[PDB]
């Protein structure tokens, strides 16, 4: 097991949490002022306040499954001509 | 220091610690434990 | 209200309500209320399940040590009921998912719909008892003393005291496994030899907790 | 200092705005603008309020150990005083590795308070820790008075003596932290540990400077 | 100008007035500041204590007598010992039925604590049935020689005054025992000897 | 007012009220009132402990001179064990100590014999027990001596035990061994710190004192600094 199998999980639990602190941090920064202006200088006392809230990112994530809030409405996203 | 705190903000300056950060983490980690081929 | 550190920011949703509000949620996990219900269950069910569990690792084994009984250690009971009995691994845990999957399907859809297993003609006769009162707390059939009812302010102290210490009993339970995968003996038996030498026996000297290569 | 004319640190040049000269043993000295921020100048104090402390207890260490040392006193040399073995104790024997976990243990819980409350003002002070309060409240940022850390008094009685006693302190403070450079610099050079440089600086005070010690001048 | 304080000088808690009987005052980890709770805790006070009063008076008493010699060998057996002693029974029976007896008693007397005053009259016999008295203090049959009218009140407080150090006697008996491994007259005894040297510090030093 | 130093200005906390004021506050120790109405109840208690010590010592030496003061407890006899007379000792200091706070904490509350109710102590100022059968002159003049005294005896103290580290006698010996050199016996006639040399006074006191069979650590006050 310690070859590929339990590695795998390894990976998984580490990139949820990088692709979920991300994603915690967009949408904390849409809305705010300048959106565009705080992803090049980035908000580093704010980044370095989602980073940990990203361990438990598997809890939170099923949480926003079981209640509608992790994708999108379809009639909110644009769609190119068919 | 405001100013000069907000440049040290910059998305190629915070790249360039986070990567160094993770970059020499790994190092280290190799340094002591070499050889992690498999997780046993 | 008592907080989990003194000065720390409250959350917002954790307002002075669920029994052992502190404040406790860093990562904002019971930030939706669907969430924190179902959270609080999870604790409480978490906390009894570990309070009935050490007090099965604890106690038996204070009395092994002073000669009442001869319990085997909780890393090694398993073995020795399972020689003793003789059920086969697969057949005795088998029953037992088939059993707890039930009670935990009520409890599910209980939660799912509450007070919705008292339905009228489900439990042939017994479904009332089956309804519930508050999240985690099935008054009736359970807590048949009827302790949960003296007062406003009794349930209010008889829930404070099984969250906290359940939450210490979940710790004490992460603890002994810890304990034994590094010392290698039983509780009590770490217990004993921290107060042997307290300043030479600690986590630090054991070898695995921090493996020091530099 | 505690003046708007308050003697500065190169005279003629004008004084930082942010150092007014309210701040004990303010000199106006800044050049690199590090406190330009007003939150960082609260920090930068708090933090000289935290070195300049412990270095002070170093230097008294140092130096009272080396005065043992050199009277002949049984007392190993601040650089040799980390091999010497560690004392017993009723409780039992004591362990490097459970001496650092405990050193930093009670730390956490102290540091944690301290810096809470220099976040939170009074926040420490809620009755939390054992009814603790006022005496868990901070007088000013890195002054955190009360009938536990000033039991004298000095900050609850006369203000001008207050005030005289953070200026001796903070100037007490600067020097116990570049004699402690010293300390480590006069030993990573001569190798022989201070009140023995005081010593031998004293017996032959021109043939026995920093030139005239290998390290220091190269060429030299 | 109130109560007599546990230590002269110092103020009495706000939930301690004087109502309760031997309310000196003596609460500082605050254990009874509730109300409701000060009720339960104040009726076991009193059972913990009458319990006592008994216990201490069953352990110096053997021991006084073996003493004297005027106990049988019954008293020649260390209260700490009458456990193996035999009797009659095995010690498991004695105890099976010393519960079956008590459950009815405990449960008759919380009928009290719980709905105070419906537990007094005689099951079996309807004519028989104990006077109203305050939770704790029966009365009637428990009080035969009728010495609830001779100054109830200083009574009382002559009962919890005793049943404390009675409490706190049998503390010492196990304290002691389980150092010295003696019987109380034994370590008694020890102390009125040298007593200057015989201290529970020269004890546990010399352990 | 007469003052520590003849033309100083005593600090504003010192108005004077306290017996045995001398407007003597450089450091403004007592600047706090709370501070200096705790430090007064110090010094009056220093005081009588240190007179009635100071006294014993010089009459431990008329009497018994061959017992030294410094090592008097491992040189006679006790009537009864050391753990027994130290538990009495303890439990009887406790109970003074804990009534004599508590009127300084609360004024007027410890004023009463627990036991006897009857008895009780007359009101008084916090310091002055009440405890005065004879007082020979006016109180606060007879104060002002219970504090010039007392000051005096507390340095005194000091002096017997320095005197009894760099000497190895009493206070009457080390007197007599001056009286005899006077101007060879001075601290300076045995101890000199040059700006490159370092003659300090030997410690005539062994690091440790065994007591009845326990050796007792007895260290030389800061002998590194002599
Ligand atoms: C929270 C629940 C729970 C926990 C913490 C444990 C823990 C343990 N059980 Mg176990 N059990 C639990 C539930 C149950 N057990 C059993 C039936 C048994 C048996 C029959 C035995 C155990 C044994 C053990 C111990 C060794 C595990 C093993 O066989 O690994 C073997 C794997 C390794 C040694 C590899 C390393 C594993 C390590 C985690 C990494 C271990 C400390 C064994 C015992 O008694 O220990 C001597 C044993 O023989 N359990 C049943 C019945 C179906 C359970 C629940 O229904
Ligand atoms: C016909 C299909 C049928 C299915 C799939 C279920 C399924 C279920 N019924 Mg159910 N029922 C069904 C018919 C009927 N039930 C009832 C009357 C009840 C009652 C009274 C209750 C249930 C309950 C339950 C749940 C019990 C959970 C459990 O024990 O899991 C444990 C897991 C197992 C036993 C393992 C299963 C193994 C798997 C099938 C094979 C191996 C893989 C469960 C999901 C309980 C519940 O949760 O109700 C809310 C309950 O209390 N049923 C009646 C008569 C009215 C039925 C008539 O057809
Ligand atoms: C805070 C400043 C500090 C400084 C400037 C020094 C400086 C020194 N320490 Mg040291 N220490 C300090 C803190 C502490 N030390 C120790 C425990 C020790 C030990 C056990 C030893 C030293 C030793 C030494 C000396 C040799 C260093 C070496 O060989 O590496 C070893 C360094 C360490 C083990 C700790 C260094 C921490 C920085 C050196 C002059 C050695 C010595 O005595 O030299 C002869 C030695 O054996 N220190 C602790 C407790 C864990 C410290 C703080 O808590
Ligand atoms: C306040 C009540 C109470 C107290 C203070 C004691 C105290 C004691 N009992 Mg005991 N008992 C009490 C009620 C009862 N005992 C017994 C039956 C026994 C027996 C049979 C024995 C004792 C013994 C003892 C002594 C040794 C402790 C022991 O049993 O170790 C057991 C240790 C652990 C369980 C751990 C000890 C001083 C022992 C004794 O005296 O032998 C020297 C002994 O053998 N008791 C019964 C049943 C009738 C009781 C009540 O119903
Ligand atoms: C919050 C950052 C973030 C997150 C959560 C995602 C998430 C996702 N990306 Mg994406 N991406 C990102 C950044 C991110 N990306 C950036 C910066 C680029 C430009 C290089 C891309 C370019 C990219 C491409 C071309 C594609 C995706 C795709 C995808 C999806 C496939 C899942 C996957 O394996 O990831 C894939 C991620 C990558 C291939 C590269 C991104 C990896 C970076 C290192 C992660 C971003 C870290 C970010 C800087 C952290 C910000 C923290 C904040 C505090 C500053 C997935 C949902 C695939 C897709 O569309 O699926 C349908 C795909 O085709 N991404
Ligand atoms: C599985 C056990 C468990 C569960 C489900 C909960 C759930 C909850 N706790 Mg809790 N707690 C626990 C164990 C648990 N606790 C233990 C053992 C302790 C002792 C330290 C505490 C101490 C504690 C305090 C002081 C407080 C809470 C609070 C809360 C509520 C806040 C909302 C929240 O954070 O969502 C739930 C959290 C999760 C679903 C995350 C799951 C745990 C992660 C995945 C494990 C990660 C490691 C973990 C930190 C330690 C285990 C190793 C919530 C319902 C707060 C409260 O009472 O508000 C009403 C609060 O003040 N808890
Ligand atoms: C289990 C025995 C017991 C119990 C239940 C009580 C209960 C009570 N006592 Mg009490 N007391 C006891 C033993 C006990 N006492 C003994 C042995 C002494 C002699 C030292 C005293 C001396 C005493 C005084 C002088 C006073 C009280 C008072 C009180 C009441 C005040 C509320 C309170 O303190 O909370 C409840 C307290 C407890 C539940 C105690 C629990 C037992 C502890 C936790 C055991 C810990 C080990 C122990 C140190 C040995 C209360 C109902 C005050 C009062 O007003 O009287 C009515 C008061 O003035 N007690
Ligand atoms: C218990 C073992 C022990 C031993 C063998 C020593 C030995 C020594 N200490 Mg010392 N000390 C100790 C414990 C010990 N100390 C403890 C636990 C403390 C913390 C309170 C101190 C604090 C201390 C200070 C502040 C000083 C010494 C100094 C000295 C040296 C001066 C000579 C002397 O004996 O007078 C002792 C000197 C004193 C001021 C006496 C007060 C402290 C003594 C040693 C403690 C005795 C009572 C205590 C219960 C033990 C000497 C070699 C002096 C020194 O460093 O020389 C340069 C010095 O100034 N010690
Ligand atoms: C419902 C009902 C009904 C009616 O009402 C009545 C009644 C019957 C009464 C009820 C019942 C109830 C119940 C069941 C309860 C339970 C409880 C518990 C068991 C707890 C535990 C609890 C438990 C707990 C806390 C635990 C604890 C533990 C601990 C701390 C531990 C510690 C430790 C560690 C880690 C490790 C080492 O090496 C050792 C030690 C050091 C030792
Ligand atoms: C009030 C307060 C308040 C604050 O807040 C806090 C604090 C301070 C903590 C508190 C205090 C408390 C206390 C002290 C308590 C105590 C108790 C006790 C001791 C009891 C006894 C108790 C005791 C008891 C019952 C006793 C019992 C006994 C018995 C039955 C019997 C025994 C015996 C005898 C006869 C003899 C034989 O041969 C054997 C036997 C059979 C074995
Ligand atoms: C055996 C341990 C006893 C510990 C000493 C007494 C318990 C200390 C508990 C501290 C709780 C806060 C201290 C007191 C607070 C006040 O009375 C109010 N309850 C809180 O404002």
């Amino acid at each position: 097991a310690g070859e590929v199998f339990i590695p795998t999980f390894g990976f998984l639990y580490v990139a949820g949490w990088i692709g979920y602190v991300g994603r915690l941090y967009l949408n904390m920064v849409k809305g705010e002022a300048k959106p565009t202006e705080k992803e090049i200088i980035i908000d580093v006392p704010a980044a370095l306040r989602l980073t940990w809230q990203g361990a438990t990112w598997p809890v939170q994530v099923v949480a926003e499954l079981r209640a509608n809030t992790l994708t999108e409405k379809a009639e909110n996203i644009t769609i190119s001509p068919r | 220091m405001k100013n000069f705190t907000t440049y040290l903000s910059t998305a190629p300056v915070v790249a360039l610690a986070w990567f160094t950060v993770t970059a020499a983490l790994l190092i280290e980690i190799n340094r002591f434990f070499p050889d992690p081929l498999v997780f046993s | 209200r008592p907080l989990w550190m003194p000065g720390a920011t409250v959350p917002a949703h954790l307002k002075g309500e669920l029994a052992g509000d502190f404040g406790f949620d860093p990562l904002n996990l019971g930030k939706d209320p669907q969430a924190l219900r179902w959270y609080q269950q999870a604790e409480l069910v978490h906390g009894r399940t570990a309070m009935t569990a050490v007090a099965g690792i604890l106690i038996p084994g204070l009395l092994t040590k002073a000669g009442v009984l001869n319990v085997p250690e909780w890393y090694e009971a398993g073995k020795v009921s399972a020689e003793q009995t003789g059920i086969a691994l697969g057949p005795l845990l088998a029953v037992q998912l088939f059993m707890c999957g039930f009670v935990e399907g009520k409890r599910w859809m209980d939660f799912l719909k509450p007070g919705s297993q008292s339905e009228a003609g489900s439990f042939l006769g017994f479904e009332a008892s089956f309804k519930g009162t508050d999240n985690g707390y099935p008054g009736g059939p359970f807590d048949p003393m009827g302790m949960c009812n003296e007062s406003e302010a009794k349930t209010k102290d008889l829930k404070l005291k099984e969250i906290k210490n359940g939450r210490l009993a979940m710790l004490a339970c992460l603890g002994f496994a810890a304990q034994y995968g590094a010392t290698g003996k039983g509780p009590l038996d770490n217990l004993a030899d921290h107060l042997a030498a307290p300043l030479k026996t600690t986590f630090v000297d054991n070898g695995i907790s921090i493996p020091i290569h530099l | 200092a505690y003046g708007p004319d308050r003697p500065l640190w190169y005279p003629g040049n004008p004084a930082p705005a942010y150092l007014d000269g309210t701040l004990a043993g303010d000199y106006g000295f800044d050049p690199l603008g590090l406190s330009s921020d007003p939150e960082t100048m609260r920090w930068m104090v708090h933090a000289e309020l935290q070195n300049a402390r412990w270095a002070m207890l170093g230097a008294a260490g140092v130096l009272l150990t080396s005065i043992g040392a050199a009277v002949g006193l049984p007392f190993p040399e601040w650089y040799e005083a980390g091999a010497a073995p560690l004392p017993s104790t009723v409780h039992g024997d004591w362990s490097f590795g459970t001496l650092t976990a405990t050193m930093f243990l009670l730390f956490h819980w102290a540091e944690q308070k301290r810096i809470m409350d220099f976040r939170n003002p009074g926040s420490q002070g809620d009755g939390s820790f054992f009814g603790i309060t006022d005496d868990f409240k901070s007088k000013e940022n890195g002054y955190p008075g009360g009938r536990l850390f000033d039991p004298i008094g000095f900050s609850r009685g006369d203000e001008a003596m207050y005030k005289k006693y953070k200026q001796n302190e903070i100037v007490n403070g600067r020097l116990a932290m570049v004699a402690n450079l010293g300390f480590w610099a006069q030993y990573a050079a001569t190798g022989k540990g201070p009140i023995q440089n005081l010593a031998d600086h004293l017996a032959d005070p021109y043939h026995t400077t920093f030139t005239t010690n290998g390290v220091s001048v190269p060429f030299y | 100008a109130n109560r007599p304080s546990w230590f002269p000088g110092s103020k009495f808690p706000a939930h301690l007035d004087g109502t309760l009987p031997g309310d000196h005052g003596f609460d500082p980890l605050s254990l009874g500041v509730d109300p409701a709770k000060l009720k339960w805790y104040q009726q076991a006070e009193l059972q913990n204590g009458r319990w006592a009063m008994l216990g201490a008076a069953g352990i110096l008493v053997p021991d006084l007598l073996r003493a004297v010699g005027m106990g049988g060998p019954a008293a020649q057996v260390p209260w700490f010992e009458a456990g193996k002693y035999e009797y009659f029974a095995p010690p498991s029976a004695l105890f099976a039925s010393m519960m079956f007896l008590f459950a009815f008693v405990e449960f008759r007397r919380l009928q009290d604590i719980r709905k105070p005053g419906s537990a007094n009259q005689d099951p079996i016999f309807t004519n028989n049935k104990l006077p109203a008295g305050e939770v704790g203090y029966p009365g009637g049959i428990f009080d035969p020689l009728g010495y609830s009218k001779g100054n109830m009140e200083t009574l009382k407080l002559k009962e919890i005054k005793n049943a404390r150090l009675a409490m706190l006697g049998f503390a010492g008996f196990v304290a002691q025992y389980q150092t010295t491994g003696k019987t109380p007259l034994q370590n008694l005894s020890d102390h009125l000897a040298n007593p200057w040297s015989t201290t529970v510090l020269s004890n546990d030093l010399a352990r | 007012r007469p003052l520590w130093r003849p033309g100083s200005a005593p600090p504003a906390h010192l108005n004077g009220e306290l017996p045995g004021d001398f407007g003597f506050d450089p450091l403004g120790l007592g600047a706090n009132p709370e501070s200096l109405k705790w430090f007064a109840e110090s010094e009056r208690v220093h005081a009588r402990w240190a007179m009635l010590a100071v006294a014993g010592i010089l009459v431990q030496e008329v009497v018994k001179p061959d017992v030294f003061w410094y090592d008097a407890p491992t040189k006679i006899d006790l009537p009864f064990n050391i753990v027994g007379l130290l538990a009495f000792e303890f439990f009887a200091m406790h109970f003074v100590e804990l009534k004599r706070w508590q009127d300084f904490r609360n004024p007027g509350s410890v004023d009463a014999d627990p036991l006897f109710p009857s008895n009780k102590l007359a009101p008084h100022e916090v310091g002055y027990p009440g405890f005065a059968p004879f007082v020979p002159g006016p109180m606060e003049e007879l104060k002002v001596k219970e504090i010039k005294n007392g000051r005096l005896a507390m340095l005194a103290f000091i002096g017997f035990t320095m005197a009894a580290q760099v000497t190895g006698k009493g206070p009457l010996a080390a007197l007599s061994e001056h009286l005899a050199d006077p101007m060879g016996t001075t601290i300076f006639s045995k101890a000199v710190v040059v700006p490159g040399q370092v003659v300090q006074p030997e410690c005539k006191i062994p690091q440790f004192t065994d007591f009845q069979g326990t050796k007792i650590f007895t260290p030389c006050l800061f002998q590194g600094l002599w």
